């Protein structure tokens, strides 16, 4: 256990990193390409900010 | 004249002129119906279609 604890605390921290990529903290789209498509510059840097 | 100003689009800003977003300074407008109107109308000032 105490080897594959080290293991296990690796790859579940690694996938909720990659995870975390695909939230919005607030901006209207997690993917940062559909934001450009519906945004003007001047506000879509704030979204993007 | 609301049209003069950073990052906004429309009829003057996309063909005219474009401020820059970076930009600073100041705008002035003002009143000037009984010198730049003339009873029938003022074709003197072109732009852009």
């Amino acid at each position: 256990g105490k080897l594959q604890d080290v293991v296990n605390q690796n790859a579940q921290a690694l996938n909720t990193l990659v995870k975390q990529l695909s939230s919005n903290f607030g901006a209207i789209s997690s993917v940062l390409n559909d934001i450009l498509s519906r945004l003007d510059p001047p506000e879509a840097e704030v979204q993007i900010d | 004249v609301r049209q003069i100003a950073p990052g906004q689009t429309g009829k003057i800003a996309d063909y005219n002129y474009k401020l820059p977003d970076d930009f600073t300074g100041c705008v002035i407008a003002w009143n000037s119906n009984n010198l730049d109107s003339k009873v029938g109308g003022n074709y003197n000032y072109l732009y852009r279609l």
